[PDB]
RNA sequence: CCGCUGGGGGCGAGUACGAAAGGACCAGACCCCUAUAAACCUCUGGUACACUUGUUGUCAUUUACACGGCAUAGCAAGAAAGCUAAGUUUUAAAAGGCUAGAUUGCCUACAUUCAAUAACACCGAAUGACCCCGACUUACAAAAAGUUUAGGACUAAAUUUAUGA
RNA sequence: CACCUCGAUGUCGGAUCAUCGCGUCCUGUGGCUGAAGGAGGUCGCAAGGGUUGGAUUGUUCGUCCAUUAAAGUGGUACGUGAU
């Protein structure tokens, strides 16, 4: 982690906005992706314009804490092509984790953003971090914890 | 092979790329007569220079040699 | 053929302070780089790899087994090879070793290249290269890695740029088999036949074999003998062909094929050959031949 | 489709291989009968490679040498002079015998356009270079042709003093018979 | 180089002036060689028992294509002829005729060391 | 601050043979001496050159060392294309076993370690059987010349359909 | 992201089995072949049209001596480089290739000439230059190497028109 | 059936070159075996790459010559004439 702690504090977005964090323990994917994605498109704040690109610079620890309920770690796929003849690759949820950990709330707030071409930009925002730090000690970050788990 | 439809201004500036000549980054230029060629060739009167003065060569001084003139 | 790289937006809010000073106290809290290695002979770790090597392909020759059967064998020249550059896993992601082959004159070489090999305090070479080395085979910068470092009866893999050929058809660069040359075959003795399918597939798919300029490609042979080594005179002599042509650099290393990580009983000196007594060696000037190993290998002729 | 440029060989010009002689053993008469002709790149390299070899032909003076430049050589009014003329101004020349100056392209083609010239001859454009060049004794490269089996090979009149001393008698001269 | 339905003459005196070979026993699947096992059909008979139209077996003893030793020596004959073998691996002839029967061979063919006029 | 000569410099070495101008142990002919060796300069220290121009060289002087050690080993009668030979060759699939050949030679095939000759033999009661041979294989013992018959042409592909009977040197059995 | 690792017969075994004829699973490794794929010209061959030899007709030839033109290169034979396969090597777990690339290092970098299709040559040269071309020698290269700055890549002086190129 | 193209659009063949599925002919394999191992019958997984000759028919149909481990069946406008 010599250059890794360097090369995250090389910021390519704007920085008028406020830096979120939020800790990824026992929360599920799917509703850890759609608060993240809530807080990504800018939704958040009163001055709200859906021209303007605003948000929020989101970092998320322990991103190996994260569970896929209901034997979606054997069955949930993630299928892609190549543009060559025979090539659909589908890679079990088991072996994303084991070849990138991260790629699984990656993929999952990809998903819930708006497809067009402000989602490379509010990408960037998105830093998930596997273990339980990150490179913006020092920096001014606001932390978001999620609304109480047990309405069940 | 035949064109469908019809090529637009844009489409055709882009397709005659290859037209184009490049500019050359180098001139050889005489400062009498103020011609100008490439730096390995000659472009004196030998050549076609109607302007040369002679004063692109500045010095040919030869005068001794002996030989068997074949008559 | 990059992407469109940086929008770079210069602004940070006044958030500059903590990253300059968060990239002040992580450069100077980042270690010191380890030590020069200078390495004498080591022991053989099964699971570790050995450096490579930059020949040269001189052409091919005829020699006989004492068991009497020709071989055909190519000879690679090394070229004063040596150690230009380090990395290692503290201070690089990696673990390799840098390798310099040949030598240029100073106007000969850009200036940025030159800077470089005049840091590292090296001749100017005109090959620079680089192979994934183990911990234990970090070998000191101006060490050479000639013929001694292989042994006879050793498999390399011998990696070398094809004979550019230019611009062939789908007959000879993918073999394919043409129409016949008079059965009422209208200017089609060439031709590539079909190509896509029709409409279910509609289009011509991404790998099709087309006429192209092939030439000046990476081909690795792998597994090949070594017949003969030269140590004064760098001459290393593999049996089979070498891809590219007579003049221009090829790579070898020690064959990962045949990895049966005990490296099939070879001799190899595992850093490099270390010399012993590097003085008393002359320098280009009027020296001789001197001697070779070989193998020998069990009945060629064993019964009819 | 034989590879002639990039594998050292004859160049084409264009032309059967027949024409191709016929036009160089023109080219070299021209050549030899006006001392400097101004032609295309390609026909003046192939120029210069055949005019090295006619005139080493000319210079061995040999009647089996004078009867192939004979079919080589057209004019006749040039062969006496390649025989005698052109053998005694390059006697001693290694070769190069013949300069390339470029001179731009011509009108009809934009084709470029070399001038070729023969070398050491009142008229040329650049001076020449002695072919022998006389050595120091008192030098490294005297004393590596002495170590080396080399010969002297000074620069020498058209007949030195070792023939002067046969020539001067009287009773070697035969009445001319 | 033997191709399929080549013609050949078998030398001994089993019946047969000529043959074209019509398969090739192993997974050689280009051309037939000196020292190979092929089956090879008789056109025309010698007038004896062998009559011609028959399907037999055949061992080539030379050929007109050079025949490539490791020593890097080859051996060259001016014609293509075979000799015909039985289902036990043996010659049905007496003796392979010294007309064309010189050949290199001893792995396991010593019972066509003695047909043979002389080896090598 | 700190000048000093290098490792690197310490190739700045007495020669062995005090006075030497061209290199020796050249395998060239006889005249125009190579001023360099072709394996050992490196570039480090020569009158430089093309590789290429320095790897062609190399082959031809690593081919006439192994040329004139198995020269050295065995001597050769100088012979031509036209004429009978008889040759010791001991056959490798055998037991090293020398058996004699005899047969017009009809070429002196190449030049160099890879020099041979094809010795051409009507058995006449099998016909011709020509055979190609190695020159400088280490499985020829030796081979001398009998028969003299003098040919215009250097290459007697011609007496592949001559009079057979005229080309009877060996008829073993 | 592409390619992607094919088999058969022996040896294992006259075998464990099996009254007995009748003969294996293991491919685990070694020996042969054969594909497919990737190269290479070392061997063997093919071709080789400014190479060598022989020869016919005819036109030139104050010698119907030598040499030259045309007749498919007139024909025929034999060749070296280069190319090529029918030739020669290699085809394991993952090997191997292609494109983008965090980094790291370096910077005396405007890009002209050496032949109009550098594919020779950028893993080459431009006069402190053998890069190209020519000349000389080599039958133990039926010719691609060695010497050589003769010619072209221009260029400089108060210690060499200049490298031991 | 006549919904689509008659301001006309290659199919009923193979020659070259392909891609995909598995209902697997082989190679890789596991169970039941009336299973002496061989040699078979099914049944379960597996589509990496292999499926050659030509004599006869305009035949994609079919044999039968004899070789292989086998001489697979299909989607491909029963693939493929701006080749
Ligand atoms: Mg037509
Ligand atoms: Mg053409
Ligand atoms: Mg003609
Ligand atoms: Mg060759
Ligand atoms: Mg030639
Ligand atoms: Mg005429
Ligand atoms: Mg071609
Ligand atoms: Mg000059
Ligand atoms: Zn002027």
């Amino acid at each position: 982690e010599a250059i890794k702690h360097l090369k995250d504090l090389q910021h390519i977005k704007l920085e008028g906005l406020r830096f979120r964090i939020i800790d990824a323990k026992g929360q599920v994917v799917g509703r850890l992706a759609e608060q993240i994605s809530v807080i990504l498109q800018g939704k958040d704040k009163p001055t709200y314009n859906p021209t303007k690109e605003q948000g929020d610079v989101v970092i998320v620890v322990n991103a190996s804490h994260v569970e896929l309920t209901h034997d979606k770690w054997n069955t949930k796929l993630y299928r892609w092509h190549t543009g060559y003849p025979g090539g659909l690759r589908s890679r079990p949820a088991g072996d994303q984790w084991e070849k990138d950990p991260r790629m699984l709330l990656r993929n999952a707030v990809s998903g819930m953003l708006p497809k067009n071409k402000s989602r490379e930009a509010r990408m960037e925002k998105l830093k998930i971090f596997p273990e339980a730090d990150h490179p913006f000690q020092g920096f001014p970050l606001v932390p978001y914890v999620p609304p109480p788990r047990r309405l069940q | 092979a035949t064109p469908k439809k019809k090529l637009s201004l844009h489409r055709r500036g882009n397709r005659r790329v290859w037209y184009w000549l490049k500019r050359k980054t180098e001139v050889a230029k005489c400062s009498y007569c103020g011609a100008l060629s490439g730096r390995n060739q000659m472009f004196s009167g030998a050549a076609g220079n109607s302007a040369c003065t002679g004063q692109c060569v500045e010095q040919a001084p030869t005068p001794p040699a002996s030989s068997y003139p074949a008559e | 053929g990059y992407q469109p790289p940086k929008p770079r937006f210069p602004l940070p809010d006044s958030i500059a302070s903590i990253v300059e000073e968060k990239t002040r106290e992580h450069r100077r809290s980042a270690p010191a780089p380890p030590p020069a290695p200078k390495l004498e002979p080591r022991p053989m770790t099964p699971t570790s790899l050995r450096t490579g090597c930059i020949a040269t392909k001189a052409g091919m020759t005829q020699e006989w087994d004492e068991h009497g059967v020709r071989v055909p064998l190519t000879v690679l020249w090394v070229d004063e090879c040596q150690v230009v550059g380090l990395k290692t896993r503290p201070v690089h992601g990696y673990n390799a070793l840098m390798l310099g082959s040949g030598y240029k004159r100073q106007k000969c070489m850009s200036p940025s290249e030159a800077g470089f090999f005049l840091k590292a305090g090296v001749p100017f070479k005109k090959l620079v290269a680089e192979w994934q080395v183990s911990e234990d085979a970090l070998v000191p910068v101006g060490t050479a890695i000639g013929a001694a470092h292989y042994v006879a009866g050793q498999r390399v893999d011998v990696t070398g740029w094809t004979k550019w050929k230019g611009f062939q058809g789908v007959m000879r660069r993918w073999g394919f088999k043409g129409l016949p040359a008079s059965h009422g075959v209208s200017l089609s003795h060439r031709a590539p036949g079909s190509i896509g399918n029709r409409q279910d597939p509609g289009k011509i798919w991404k790998g099709k074999k087309l006429p192209g300029c092939m030439g000046d490609e990476r081909r690795t042979v792998h597994n090949c003998l070594v017949y003969k080594v030269d140590a004064a005179r760098n001459l290393v002599y593999l049996r089979g062909q070498v891809p590219g042509p007579v003049g221009r650099s090829v790579f070898l290393r020690d064959s990962r094929l045949a990895s049966p990580a005990l490296r099939a009983s070879w001799g190899l000196p595992f850093p490099t050959h270390v010399p012993s007594a590097e003085e008393l060696k002359a320098a280009p000037a009027p020296g001789d031949v001197s001697v070779v190993p070989a193998p020998d290998g069990p009945g060629v002729t064993a019964w009819r | 489709a034989r590879v002639r440029v990039r594998l050292g060989d004859w160049n084409r010009l264009n032309r059967k291989w027949q024409h191709r002689v016929s036009m160089m053993k023109t080219m070299v008469t021209q050549l030899l009968e006006k001392e400097r002709i101004r032609t295309t790149l390609a026909k003046a390299k192939t120029l210069q490679r055949y005019a090295d070899k006619v005139i080493t032909l000319g210079k061995q003076g040999t009647r089996e040498a004078w009867s192939e430049a004979r079919g080589i050589v057209r004019t006749d009014r040039e062969l006496h002079k390649l025989f005698t003329q052109v053998a005694l101004r390059y006697r001693e020349r290694p070769g190069g015998f013949t300069r390339l100056v470029r001179a731009g392209w011509r009108e009809r083609d934009a084709a470029p356009v070399a001038f070729v010239e023969l070398v050491d001859r009142p008229g040329e454009l650049r001076p020449a270079n002695p072919a022998l060049q006389r050595p120091n004794p008192l030098s490294v490269q005297a004393w590596i042709r002495q170590q080396l089996g080399q010969p002297a090979r000074e620069p020498s009149p058209l007949l030195p003093p070792s023939v002067q001393q046969y020539l001067r008698e009287e009773n070697r001269i035969q009445q001319g018979r | 180089m033997i191709p399929k339905y080549s013609f050949l003459k078998i030398v001994d005196n089993s019946g047969a002036k000529l043959a074209q070979v019509i398969g090739f026993y192993g997974h050689q699947g280009g051309y037939a060689s000196v020292g190979d096992v092929v089956k090879v059909v008789v056109k025309e008979a010698r007038g004896e028992k062998t009559t011609a139209g028959v399907m037999r077996k055949a061992v080539v003893v030379e050929q007109k294509y050079p025949f490539h030793r490791q020593n890097g020596s080859h051996v060259q004959y001016l014609r293509n002829a075979a000799v015909l073998l039985s289902e036990k691996g043996q010659p049905i002839g007496n003796k392979v005729r010294s007309m064309l029967g010189v050949e290199f061979n001893k792995p396991r063919w010593a019972k066509l060391k003695s047909l043979s006029k002389r080896l090598f | 601050r700190l000048s000093l000569p290098q490792r690197v410099l310490r190739d700045l070495r007495p020669p062995v043979q005090p006075y030497t101008l061209a290199p020796k142990l050249a395998q060239r002919p006889t005249t125009t001496p190579a001023q360099y060796t072709p394996w050992t300069p490196t570039r480090a220290l020569q009158r430089r050159a093309h590789v290429s121009r320095r790897m062609g060289f190399l082959m031809h002087v690593l081919e006439r060392e192994q040329m004139e050690r198995v020269r050295a080993a065995r001597p050769l009668p100088e012979f031509r294309a036209g004429d009978v030979l008889e040759v010791r060759m001991m056959v490798p699939e055998a037991e090293r076993k020398v058996v004699v050949y005899r047969g017009v030679c009809i070429a002196v095939y190449k030049k160099g370690i890879r020099s041979s000759f094809k010795i051409y033999n009507v058995f006449p009661d099998s016909g011709g059987v020509v055979q190609h041979i190695p020159l400088y294989m280490p499985d020829l013992v030796g081979v001398k010349v009998v028969g003299r018959i003098p040919a215009s042409q250097e290459r007697l592909y011609y007496l592949l359909e001559r009079e057979t009977g005229t080309s009877d040197y060996t008829f073993q059995t």
